[PDB]
DNA sequence: ACACACTCTCCAATTCTCTAA
């Protein structure tokens, strides 16, 4: 048979994205913060790993004023302006600690599955307004305010995706989707070449929780003459029914760009 | 395939997931022996076997669903329980499989009767409202209560994919 | 049978739309300065070459143009034969 | 220079210095825990006596 | 059958549970494992079920059965570890033989399963069949053995070498030796298992890591962490360095050979040595970004896609093109590189090594891994005192195995030898360019005559039957050999060996090297050059020279120069110093001035030097610039009093006897 | 029946190899 190794798969990789990891990482060890009280440094972001391991938790809270000072802010200049390109760069920088100083908050007997962490900040310099969003913007990190008008129910979103081909006994696993249902190309057993067929293994596959929500512009700040506009956004993970119809809230994030699937 | 496990040997999941372990055959034929032994065993305090009786009425009316209370089946063989819990898609299978048996051995040819019994399990130990379910929930059994807002006309539904049919609603 | 593919050749190169245009007016047509830059002179030479190049065989990128010249250009003796016809040419 | 020697070494080895209420019952209660089927066929055999 | 299979596999399932289990008297919430019997005839049997079935079918399915039941992550890992815990505690206070006869056969499938795997035309379709998915499990073979403990059971494996270490060599018996043998055995496998290579069945023109794996688990970096806290580096220290004292030499040296190559294989020496740092280079990286963002903003409209008007060129002949766009409007240089842009075809193209796992040979090594500090500070540790200790000793007696061997020999040793005498020479050069402390001596035994002679046959056999990738190993090792060379020269019998290296018929082959190089991949031409430069050098400061320089100067040569060259975006800054280090030495000290008049350079020259290409401050563009004025001046000359080179400047040039030498010159 | 998406097939364009002047 004609086998033939992929040979010249070597892949281009992004620079910027290894250092900014690896970065991260530092500013993970050794932000090194003085105590409330003492002059005693207390390394508060590692101190926060050991409450999550001790709770079970699964997101981590930043302070934006701790990574402003940081070398000499590059780094969150880097973070804010290209929070799309980098963010999975900061998880894979997160993995390494966590690993490092809690193995046991890397898994969620048989073998257990990974945990998926969420960063998070806070305390960002401004907040615009809904009337502020503008497509020079897209995947920058902002924050948001308004008051809540519509909430949907939770559902399940599909994360990764694991598939069994139906003419032969073989299996595609970590398939990943974006905005839209997808499935394989090939069968991966050269020995059958159905395209047809497949079905989700939901056991193998993995979920994660969505939710919409859709917020109006604050009376208090319209404009001479005008109406107020509207919006919608995205809540996934442990943040998920907080919101509640008729209250103010504040969001923080990266505004986004969807397709007509 | 001859060979069977001990209870203790099931104490060890050795496969990557549940569902692997309960679906391979030695397990499952294990699981069929020890929830048989199970239902032809337990008994009230006076004795008394309970699942007798209940067997026993099943023919007097001329029914179709077995019905097992999740308690009875914690205070002994746990372990069932637990996979119950995580795995009930396969585990009710085994199940009605063996409650087949344990009718026929009070009525020979009740399979003349009805073709196939269910198994209904009650007092499941943990409820949730509408709005505590999340994804990790999925093929997981649950409790839920409410208020029933709107119901269908009954239809018949094809059962396989000669003929066969069941009702649906 | 398909219809039969085209291609540069000898004969093009020969005719009189093809090599002696650009000997007749080379000369002319480029010009160096050592008041302009080395990139701007460099930059300056490939005009007239590429509009030619056009005007001859309007099929394939520029390059391509160029790395199929060399296979005829090695291969044909006819063209070698004018080539050193022109060389002889410098000889008298 | 270095030499790193076989004796040295044999001597500095070794010198050298909610479900989760439910899954922890069940677990440990798994660990914890013909005459005896007599009951079942005597609820069998009393329609034949009654 | 299938079902006789799965009663193979059943067999395999009753097997892995009559070894035993743990204890569930216990009450200590879990035990360790607790013993079976039979044990001794079911490991036997397994090993059986390898050797006797297995192998004699040619198959890999007894694998995928003891992968199935998991037989390595389950029972042998905590049987070996309770034996060495136990044996430990019994140490520290300061039937038994039946417990180290366990440890020794659970230690030998160990080394049986991680073995690493070769295909070939000649296995079997079972095992074409079986190869994707045993990578996985060997993944995740690695993964586990690393782990448990923090990798405690590399500390029974090194015990059993302590018991055949401890009395003396007088006495060992072949079996005896076996043991040393294996323990080394052991480290290459869990060096050497790494993720996956994609391979498919070319029937049709249309990543591998199980769920439980990722690269952390996989990484050099994690490899050298648990061999250090598990006290490895101390026994490859210890017993390379006493090796020429009577250990009998033919059991280990030639893995002790593969150790060294197995994790010298993905470093770059300059990532050793250092040359808020982090932050300060990713700014400067940034600052690159954005110099790279403006060159896009330069080919940006302002105004909107849809706005755009039409534009009409004329030539000469009034005849009219058209194009498209607002930026054609101003530019004549976009407009005529876009033009040309929406032409369909492009010719299609001809591609050398296959049969080994990744190395310098075959991969852009451009791209580090990525260390610790800790990790970094020992793994230098350790290298460092190899060097001070052990190099010159295991190279002396590898090379003076080969030397008796050599016609026996098989791809993988080639490659393995020429790319360790490659590694350690240069990086003792360049830590002895930084420090004074380091010194060349420990390095010195490279030189001496035997080593040049093996290392130069096989580059002549390599080179005469066509294999190309020993042909690519070992023109990396003479280049070595040459750099060492001028450095020693730059301080007797060296000049001796010099006049040997360059005998008439080492000039000829090293001649035609380069020229059969325009066909080949990326890295086997700049291997060429970098050759060229040490070898064109070294013959410069020998004062002979003009016959060899002209034996250098003609066409296929600078065909590979300039096809090399043009792909300057994916090379380093030093290659082209190098190659306009030899365009200076064609073009104004040889006078070979007609070599360069082809066209192929002229748009080179046009690519490279705009703002398109290398950067405006680069010290490249001081070379290009100051070039390309020479050559444009020169050719000014040359064209005006000779109009006929305007029809020469696209083709080769003419080979005839009566105009050719007018031609020339 | 009228634009499309997708599959199948044959034929000649191209490069590689061997031989002799
Ligand atoms: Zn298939």
């Amino acid at each position: 048979f004609k086998s033939r190794a992929l040979n010249h798969v070597k892949k281009v990789d992004d620079v910027t994205g290894e250092k900014v990891r690896e970065a991260f990482e530092q500013f993970l060890e050794d932000f090194s913060v003085q105590s409330t009280d003492t002059g005693e440094v207390e390394k508060v972001y590692r101190a926060q790993i050991e409450f999550m391991k001790i709770y079970d938790l699964n997101t981590i809270y930043i302070d934006y004023q701790h990574l402003s000072m940081r070398e000499n802010g590059a780094l969150a200049m880097a973070i804010s302006e290209q929070y799309y390109r980098f963010l999975p760069f900061l998880q894979k920088g997160l993995r390494r600690v966590v690993r490092k100083y809690a193995p046991e908050l890397l898994n969620t007997s048989p073998e257990q599955t990974e945990r998926v962490f969420q960063i998070s900040f806070f305390n960002l310099p401004t907040v615009h307004r809904i009337r502020d969003i503008r497509s020079e913007k897209i995947g920058s990190l902002l924050s948001i305010s308004g008051t809540v008008t519509r909430t949907s129910e939770v559902r399940p979103e599909l994360y990764k995706a694991s598939f069994t081909c139906d003419m032969c006994r073989a299996i595609v696993d970590n398939v990943e989707q974006s905005f839209k249902y997808t499935e394989p190309t090939f069968c991966p057993n050269p020995s059958c070449e159905n395209r047809a067929f497949w079905t989700l293994n939901v056991t193998r596959s993995r979920f994660l929780d969505w939710q919409k929500v859709r917020i109006q512009e604050n009376a208090n700040e319209i404009p001479t003459g005008s109406m107020p506009r509207t919006l919608d956004v995205i809540l996934r993970g442990d943040s998920v029914e907080r919101a509640k119809p008729g209250d103010r809230c504040k969001f923080t994030g990266v505004e986004i760009v969807v397709p007509d699937v | 395939l001859r060979e069977e496990l001990t209870l203790e040997s099931l104490s060890n999941v050795k496969a990557n997931s549940y569902s692997e372990w309960i679906t391979q055959p030695n397990v499952s034929r294990t699981i069929a022996r020890e929830l048989k032994s199970f239902l032809l065993e337990y008994t009230d305090e006076t004795g008394r076997s309970v699942y007798g009786a209940r067997i026993r009425t099943l023919g007097e009316m001329n029914s179709e669903s077995l019905e097992v209370n999740y308690r009875h089946l914690a205070e002994s063989k746990a372990i069932l329980a637990l996979f119950l819990a995580k795995c009930p898609e396969e585990m009710l299978k085994i199940f009605d499989l063996v409650a087949m048996e344990a009718t026929e051995l009070h009525y020979p040819d009740y399979a003349r009767i009805h073709s196939e019994i269910h198994v209904r399990i009650s007092d499941f130990p943990t409820i949730y409202s509408l709005r505590e379910l999340r994804e990790s929930n999925l093929s997981s059994l649950v409790r839920v209560t409410g208020v029933v807002t709107r119901r269908t006309g009954v239809f018949p539904q094809l059962k396989y994919v000669k003929t066969v049919y069941r009702n649906y609603q | 049978k398909r219809r039969p593919q085209v291609k540069l050749t000898a004969e093009k190169l020969l005719s009189d739309k093809g090599l002696p245009y650009v000997l007749k007016n080379a000369h002319k047509r480029i010009r160096i300065s050592s008041k302009k830059n080395s990139y701007d002179n460099l930059s300056n030479i490939i005009q007239f070459y590429q509009l030619w190049a056009h005007e001859l065989f309007p099929k394939a990128k520029f390059k391509d143009f160029m790395k199929i010249c060399q296979t005829v250009g090695k291969t044909d003796p006819v063209l070698r034969e004018y080539r050193v016809s022109l060389f002889r040419d410098e000889m008298g | 220079k270095k030499f790193f020697s076989k004796e040295s070494f044999l001597a500095d080895f070794d010198d050298s210095s909610d479900h989760n209420v439910l899954l922890n019952t069940l677990r440990k209660a798994s660990r914890k825990q013909n005459p005896k089927s007599s009951a079942f066929f005597e609820s069998m055999v009393e329609d034949i006596i009654e | 059958a299938d079902f006789s299979l799965t009663v193979l596999r059943a067999r395999i399932a009753l097997l892995a549970t009559a070894i035993g289990g743990p204890d569930y008297t216990s009450q200590i919430d879990p035990p360790p494992y607790k013993l079976g019997d039979d044990c001794l005839a079911c490991l036997k049997d397994l090993k059986r079920w390898f050797k006797l079935v297995d192998d004699q079918q040619k198959r890999w399915d007894v694998a995928m059965a003891v992968a199935e039941y998991r037989i390595l992550t389950d029972d042998l890992l905590p049987i070996l570890i309770d034996w060495e815990n136990k044996c430990s505690l019994a140490a520290k206070l300061a039937n038994k033989a039946y417990y180290d006869k366990i440890a020794l056969n659970c230690l030998q499938l160990l080394v049986l399963m991680t073995w690493p795997l070769i295909v070939t035309e000649q296995s079997s379709s079972n095992q074409i069949t079986l190869y994707g998915e045993l990578k996985k499990h060997q993944l995740v073979y690695k993964k586990t053995i690393l782990s448990m403990e923090s990798g405690k059971v590399l500390r029974a494996a090194i015990r059993l070498a302590l018991d055949v270490i401890k009395i003396d060599r007088l006495s060992r018996t072949p079996r005896d030796n076996m043991v040393l043998k294996l323990v080394l055995n052991f480290f290459r496998n869990v060096i050497a298992i790494e993720p996956g290579e994609f391979t498919i069945n070319t029937k049709k023109s249309m990543d591998t890591l199980p769920p439980n794996v990722s690269m952390d688990d996989i990484s050099l970096n994690t490899v050298i962490s648990s061999f250090h806290k598990n006290k490895v580096f101390g026994f490859l220290l210890t017993l390379t360095s006493s090796l020429s004292k009577e250990f009998d030499q033919d059991f280990i040296n030639i893995p002790l050979l593969e150790i060294m190559f197995y994790f010298t294989k993905d470093v770059n020496q300059e990532l050793l040595f250092p040359r808020t740092s982090a932050g300060f280079e990713l700014s400067k990286l940034l600052q690159k970004e954005h110099q790279m963002r403006k060159n896009v903003i330069k080919h940006t409209s302002a105004r909107h896609s849809r706005f755009g008007g039409l534009l009409s060129i004329q030539t000469p002949d009034k005849t009219r093109l058209t194009v498209s766009g607002s930026q054609a409007l101003v530019d004549e240089k976009i407009a005529l590189q876009k033009l040309d842009d929406s032409k369909k075809w492009n010719k299609r193209i001809i591609k050398a090594a296959e049969g080994l796992p990744n190395s310098l040979l075959n991969s852009q090594t451009g791209k580090a891994i990525f260390f610790t500090e800790s990790n970094g500070k020992h793994f230098k540790e350790f290298i460092n005192n190899f060097i001070d200790s052990g190099f010159n000793i295991l190279l002396h007696s590898v090379t003076n195995y080969f030397t008796t061997e050599q016609d026996r020999m098989v791809t993988l040793e080639q490659v393995e030898y020429l790319l360790f005498f490659a590694w350690f020479v240069k990086y003792q050069l360049l830590r002895s360019k930084i420090d004074n402390s380091a010194d060349i001596k420990q390095v010195s035994e490279a030189l001496k005559e035997v080593t040049f002679i093996l290392v130069s046959s096989l580059l002549r056999s390599a080179y005469d039957l066509k294999n190309w990738t020993v042909t690519h190993a070992g023109m990396i090792a003479f280049n070595e050999l040459l750099n060492l060379v001028s450095r020693t020269k730059a301080a007797t019998d060296i000049e001796f060996i010099v006049s040997r290296l360059f005998s008439d018929e080492r000039i000829q082959l090293l001649s035609n090297l380069p020229k059969i190089g325009s066909k080949y991949s990326l890295q086997f031409m700049k291997s060429c050059i970098e050759l060229t430069h040490s070898v064109l050098k070294v013959l410069e400061q020998y004062s002979n020279f003009q016959k060899v320089q002209a034996n250098y100067m003609t066409e296929p040569v600078i065909e590979t120069y300039i096809n090399f060259l043009e792909r300057f975006r994916e090379l380093e800054d030093d290659s082209i110093k190098k190659v306009f280090s030899f365009f200076h030495r064609v073009f104004v000290q040889a006078k070979e001035q007609a070599l360069l008049f082809r066209f192929d350079l002229i748009i080179l020259l046009r690519e490279m030097l705009s703002p398109d290409g290398l950067d405006r401050m680069s010290r490249s563009r001081k070379y290009v610039s100051q070039f390309s004025d020479y050559f444009l001046a020169r050719l000014k000359k040359r064209l005006k009093k000779s109009p006929a080179w305007f029809v020469g400047l696209l083709f080769p040039p003419l080979h005839n006897s009566e105009v050719g030498f007018y031609q020339r010159y």
